[PDB]
């Protein structure tokens, strides 16, 4: 289980 | 000290956000964990998560939550050193899942936990990566919160937050069905499936996707409807053609405990996070009566 | 579907904790040998702008300007790297605040290229280390926001005036900074209820708070002449901000003539 | 983008 990444903006 | 005075003993950790080793003070044998944080490879300053990470946990001391000894910023590279645990939960249950944790051993560290938490939300923190390795045990019976690098400072009330938030199995059903706002009872949710896996040694909802996290949710705890959960189904992800399951007997889902465990779970667990139990309720609930703090065998 | 109120009160305490031990030294400005209060009014209306142009939220525009001061109180600053402070000190309170940070190069950008890259990324180093990382600040947002719970239902008038003064009281370090942002958002709070719909600062409020609406008579002073006297005021970035729609036009509003007080 |  990963710690999720901030999804890119836009 | 600083950097020269650390002797680099193991790597015992790499996550999304950093590189973690356990170190030595060679002036005066402290034994460390150092996260590393590479400023290089960043062309944009300190890291928010750092920035968060730190001014956070500067401001939580907490016997359950892990201690920040120092931090080393020099141009190139960020240091954080933490006080060193002998490990972390999720090392614990591998090497316990032949055996199990003994019960008075869950108890005592869920009540640590809820602790913690309560401290957190108290001080207008939301962790938000509840999972077994990021919680720490002692080799006296100690359980701390660890990993503050999601950790963000909420209002009263909330506003919209960064959507991708928790580990995947650890996750809330509001924000998988896409929420604008969510709370404290997301890391309620994440310690509610911590405790379901203490107790039966796998975690409750192990899913592969989104939708695959969210039908294993619904076919342990039923498809929620307006009215378990009112407002449920305008939820952004939410689709009227979702299966609609039972929920099932917690005899079956969590079978080792006892009425009051079950009612606490249950709780933990409930889909409406305004209904959901506080960190601080919680601590309040029977099942806690008899608590002790047992030593666990390493 | 928001929830507050386990840890409400708890969290009402902690902030007032902390508003003490995060609040900048009062008399600063007096002991920088370059730089003004009017140097300072410029700054913090240019990051209102810079906040607009970039879409940023108003905790963050809050966060930078307690950053700004509590740095401008242990560091003497030429006037000509007063804007890289500034820049800076904005940077960082995205960071913290927003999901979204605008990247480095956006903030080089918007000063004109005043600065470089290598520049900005020292300072943030430097307001870094003369902050100790503590950047976790109670604002006047901070304590508006939970004193709008008290108005059932809410009135979203009064809480675009609340926030419009609010952000008047950030350009004025004389004599706003006299007074914590609690007692600040106090006066604020009550001034714009006052305003709108005629009403007093609630009892509800005056006991979570301690402060009676005589207690905040001083700021309120203050405040009430603030807001007759912004048409006029030589910076005007927060006027025109809360022109638009979205802030219900407060800014167009005519400010009561007297305090009933 | 402005120089102050
Ligand atoms: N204070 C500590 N003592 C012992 N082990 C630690 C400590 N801090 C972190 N670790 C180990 O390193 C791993 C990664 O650390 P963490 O702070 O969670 O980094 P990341 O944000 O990259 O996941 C943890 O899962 C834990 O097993
Ligand atoms: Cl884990
Ligand atoms: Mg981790
Ligand atoms: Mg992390």
């Amino acid at each position: 289980p990963k710690t999720p990444k901030k999804a890119k903006k836009l | 000290g600083h950097m020269e005075n650390f002797q680099k003993v193991e790597k015992i950790g790499e996550g999304t956000y950093g590189v973690v080793y356990k170190a030595r003070n060679k002036l005066t044998g402290e034994v460390v964990a150092l996260k590393k944080i590479r400023l290089d490879t960043e062309t944009e300053g300190v890291p928010s998560t750092a920035i968060r990470e730190i001014s956070l946990l500067k401001e939580l001391n907490h016997p359950n939550i892990v201690k920040l000894l120092d931090v080393i910023h020099t141009e190139n590279k960020l240091y954080l050193v933490f006080e060193f645990l002998h490990q972390d939960l999720k090392k614990f249950m591998d090497a316990s899942a032949l055996t199990g944790i003994p019960l008075p051993l869950i108890k005592s560290y869920l009540f640590q936990l809820l602790q913690g938490l309560a401290f957190c939300h108290s001080h207008r923190v939301l962790h938000r990566d509840l999972k077994p390795q990021n919680l720490l045990i002692n080799t006296e019976g100690a359980i701390k919160l660890a990993d503050f690098g999601l950790a963000r400072a909420f209002g009263v009330p909330v506003r919209t937050y960064t959507h991708e938030v928790v580990t995947l199995w650890y996750r809330a059903p509001e924000i998988l069905l896409g929420c604008k706002y969510y709370s404290t009872a997301v890391d309620i949710w994440s310690l509610g499936c911590i405790f379901a896996e203490m107790v039966t040694r796998r975690a409750l909802f192990p899913g592969d996707s989104e939708i695959d996290q969210l039908f294993r949710i619904f076919r342990t705890l039923g498809t929620p409807d307006e009215v378990v959960w009112p407002g449920v189904t305008s939820m952004p992800d939410y689709k009227p053609s979702f299966p609609k399951w039972a929920r099932q007997d917690f005899s079956k889902v969590v079978p080792p405990l006892d009425e009051d465990g079950r009612s606490l779970l249950s709780q933990m667990l409930h889909y409406d996070p305004n209904k959901r139990i506080s960190a601080k309720a919680a601590l309040a609930h029977p099942f806690f009566q008899d608590v002790t703090k047992p030593v666990p065998h390493l | 579907s928001n929830e507050v109120p386990d840890y409400q009160e708890d969290i009402h305490t902690y902030l007032r904790e902390m508003e003490v031990k995060c609040k900048p030294k009062v008399g600063y400005m007096k002991r920088q040998p370059d730089i003004t209060n009017s140097m300072r009014a410029i700054l913090v209306d240019w990051l209102v702008e810079v906040g607009e142009e970039y879409k940023l939220q108003n905790e963050t525009l809050h966060l930078a300007v307690n950053y700004i001061d509590r740095f401008l109180s242990s560091m003497s600053v030429l006037r000509g790297k007063l804007q890289l402070v500034g820049t800076a000190a904005m940077l960082l309170a995205s960071k913290f605040e927003e999901i979204y940070p605008p990247e480095v190069a956006e903030f080089v950008y918007i000063t004109d290229d005043t600065y470089s890259k290598k520049q900005v990324l020292r300072m943030e180093h430097l307001v870094l280390k003369v902050l100790a990382f503590d950047l976790a600040a109670p604002t006047v947002n901070q304590f508006l926001t939970q004193y709008f719970l008290h108005l059932q239902p809410a009135n979203c008038k009064v809480e675009s005036l609340a926030m419009f003064l609010g952000e008047l009281s950030l350009i004025d370090a004389d004599p706003y900074l006299k007074y914590l942002p609690s007692l600040i958002a106090g006066a604020a709070f009550h001034l714009a209820l006052y305003t709108v719909t005629g009403q007093s600062w609630p009892e509800s409020l005056a006991q979570q708070t301690g402060y009676t609406l005589e207690s905040l008579k001083p700021c309120l002073v203050d405040l009430h002449q603030t807001y007759l006297k912004a048409p006029q005021h030589a910076q005007q970035s927060i006027r025109e901000k809360y022109k638009h729609s979205k802030y219900h036009s407060v800014s167009l509003l005519n400010p009561p003539e007297t305090l009933s007080v």
